[PDB]
């Protein structure tokens, strides 16, 4: 920063 | 059964099922394993009475501070997860394929949260993580449960992005184009370079980390121009903002974004308008803008995404955990  | 990744025929059959399923997810495509190349892939599937694939789950195994692996099927499995008996059978195949190497098999399908479904899952032995866990931090769900999804099927005759919005919003969307912002799109190395510059600039501005460019290069190598597309907004020679969208299954998903410092002339709105236009041009059912922290104007994510999604955010069931090693699970997972 998450996430794909 | 477990998919033999070295069997071209088997892989093609698995891929055809994934790509043609109304439950298909790009993160469940075998191409995702190529992007997350630092994870180990283990994929399983079930066949119906005629030998055709009826359900599948692409898992990725990652390391932990313990001797066990973390098995994760991002936004999987691909099937109707509310069909819990079928789900149990698919998970059994997955558990056999894991061969005791993981402490848990976690999957976070895009299915609406409901007390009924949450209870059924628990009744079948799964541990669910949704309203009971922290909203953010090391304890929060990996994927946000609240997502801003635009249901394009509500506008069957819509021809352009503008046809989906009230006048107040049509004005906001038209603003960047009126001011000279132009958007081009594709999936070439040039567009990736433009995206990366805005992506890293954005991260530096917020003082946050960012994924390396190789991550996106693997993504470009894994998906063709009809699946992955980078949108770049510029104004009279100046790069303003970009966004990456993936078209898969019943939706186009706004996955990554970047924006330069200073005046961006509302370029982000232009990018969104073109991504939505792509969804319309391809007769796609849904346009997914992703997660928000809360349905509050205090959240910048919500304020921006609420411009394009007036309906309430969708709230997913969250993480469904098939606990395999209870001790390690308790050590690594808490509310
Ligand atoms: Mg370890
Ligand atoms: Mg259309
Ligand atoms: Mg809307």
């Amino acid at each position: 920063x998450k996430x794909x | 059964p477990v998919l033999n990744l070295n069997d071209p025929q088997a892989v093609e059959r698995y891929e055809e099922f994934m790509r043609q399923s109304p439950y298909g997810q790009v993160t469940q495509d075998l191409g995702w394993a190529k992007v997350k190349n630092n994870w180990e892939p283990v994929d399983v599937y079930l066949e119906d009475d005629q030998g055709a694939i009826i359900a599948a789950m692409s898992m990725l195994l990652g390391d932990t501070p313990t001797d066990k692996k973390f098995a994760y099927a991002s936004k999987g499995p691909v099937m109707d997860v509310t069909d819990v008996d079928l789900l149990d059978r698919l998970v059994d195949e997955a558990v056999k394929a894991l061969d005791g190497r993981a402490y848990v098999l976690r999957f976070d399908p895009e299915v609406a949260y409901s007390d009924e479904f949450n209870t059924t899952l628990q009744d079948h032995g799964y541990v669910t993580r949704n309203r009971n866990v922290a909203d953010a931090g090391m304890h929060a769900t990996i994927q946000p449960r609240l997502n801003m999804v635009l249901d394009l099927t509500k506008f069957p005759d819509a021809k352009t992005t503008l046809d989906l919005y009230p006048s107040k919003t049509k004005s906001k969307i038209k603003r960047p184009f009126r001011d000279g912002v132009e958007v081009h799109s594709g999936n070439s190395a040039t567009e990736l370079d433009e995206f990366f510059k805005t992506y890293t600039t954005m991260a530096e501005r917020h003082g946050i980390t960012h994924r390396p460019i190789e991550y996106f290069q693997r993504m470009q190598a894994a998906f063709d121009a009809d699946t992955m597309r980078i949108f770049v907004a510029e104004r009279e020679g100046k790069l303003l903002s970009t966004g990456i969208a993936l078209k898969y299954g019943r939706k186009i998903w706004y996955m990554y974004a970047g924006s330069m410092d200073g005046n961006t002339y509302y370029a982000p709105y232009a990018v969104q308008s073109e991504m939505i236009q792509w969804a319309l041009d391809t007769n796609t059912d849904l346009y997914d803008l992703g997660g928000i922290e809360s349905e509050s104007t205090d959240d910048s994510l919500y304020v921006f995404k609420h411009v394009f999604v007036k309906d309430a955010p969708r709230e997913y069931i969250g993480e469904i955990d098939k606990v395999l090693d209870p001790e390690v699970y308790a050590e690594l997972v808490k509310d």
